[PDB]
């Protein structure tokens, strides 16, 4: 499910 | 379309800059202004002589906690002054007046947060929302009225991401988590003669409030052009570009290949895939494509600080033709891009609150 950041 | 790098720098905050608009409204003779948002501010920029962004003043919010994510210029249609209009977390618009910052007025109605605000491209009143409660709404802001409410099961089903006007403002395009891309018209009999009301309307002059249309059904529904997130779209014309977080702008219509886009029906089934930009490293989400006014070019940027331009001034959409632009010291995602009106500089801004500046 897609992350909206890298992190 | 060539460009270098002029300069760059950073907001003191740290926090991802999500927005950045040039203000097409600009008065002759005057400077290029740009604003961008992130954290709980939105600050303004003019561009000058020799790369230089000089910093001018900023609006930050009272709450600590807000997030702005995105922003849209329009003007006064009385005076002409421009006006900045900023959304985000807490679900609050903001009128803010660009030359003192001050907040003219505030509008409530996602209480949810709101992923991007658009107005329309002929009527500086006209500002559509589009909101993580899953619904898009369009207000009056001369008469501080909601004319529109575009929702219902048969709306989106997720967080609605971005949407779009065609060039006449007669219908929108929407997309969101749901993967799917909703039209909305907004030239029907019903909804033009509620925009005419929304100007009737005023308070102190009725005992009634203003009463919003319920739009529970789009005029064309697609999930087949994306399989992830779609988080930006935009009309070229009659086409459609849109971006998931799949590395590619997918060119595309409603229909067969010679359907024409007024005469398609709720229960068309079927769309045309004219091209397909592919690019890398652009697997996040919320990550926004800007053109220039002229619509003659593209860009985007990607997760590790790369832009992407792609000059569509060519006979078919998938002759684009592609150039990137690299900084060895850029190297945070970029969120957004936008281009000056006059297409003479771009401006990307990134996920560590830096700010690129690149000239053409």
């Amino acid at each position: 499910t897609a992350r909206k950041s890298t992190g | 379309y060539s460009f270098k790098c002029v300069n760059s720098l950073k907001e003191d905050h740290n926090q991802p800059l999500f927005g950045v608009q040039f203000n097409w409204h600009s008065k002759e003779g005057d400077p290029l202004v740009f604003a961008t948002v992130g954290s709980n501010r939105v600050t303004l920029y003019e561009c000058h002589s020799q790369g230089e962004i000089r910093l001018l003043q900023s609006y930050v919010d009272a709450d600590a906690d807000e997030n702005f994510y995105t922003c849209a210029w329009t003007y006064d249609s009385n005076t002409s002054h421009p006006l900045l209009a900023v959304a985000g977390s807490r679900g609050i618009i903001r009128i803010i007046n660009p030359i003192t910052m001050q907040c003219i007025k505030h509008y409530v109605g996602h209480g949810n947060a709101i992923n991007e605000l658009k107005f329309h491209p002929r009527d500086p009143n006209l500002l559509l929302s589009v909101s993580k409660d899953h619904a898009l709404r369009l207000w009056n802001i001369q008469t501080d009225t909601l004319v529109a409410i575009f929702g219902g099961v048969e709306g989106h089903r997720d967080e609605v991401l971005s949407a779009d006007y065609d060039l006449l403002g007669e219908k929108i395009m929407s997309c969101g988590m749901d993967h799917s891309l909703k039209l909305w018209r907004i030239n029907s009999k019903r909804m033009m003669n509620a925009i005419k009301e929304s100007y009737d309307y005023n308070p102190n002059k009725t005992n009634r409030p203003f009463i919003s249309q319920k739009i529970h059904f789009p005029d064309f529904s697609t999930r087949d052009i994306h399989r992830n997130y779609v988080d930006c779209v935009r009309w070229l014309g009659d086409l459609i570009l849109s971006k998931s977080c799949e590395n590619a702008i997918v060119c595309w219509k409603p229909g067969k290949m010679e359907d024409d886009i007024d005469k398609i029906k709720p229960s068309e089934s079927n769309v045309t895939i004219l091209g397909r930009f592919d690019y890398s490293q652009c697997d996040i989400w919320y990550m926004r494509f800007s053109m220039d006014f002229w619509q003659k070019m593209l860009a985007l940027g990607n997760q590790v600080g790369k832009l992407y331009v792609w000059d569509l001034e060519v006979e078919d959409p998938h002759k684009a033709k592609c150039t990137t632009l690299t900084h060895h010291k850029c190297g945070a995602a970029i969120r957004q891009t936008s281009f000056s009106r006059d297409s003479s500089i771009l401006i990307a801004v990134c996920d560590d609150a830096s700010i690129w500046r690149w000239d053409r």
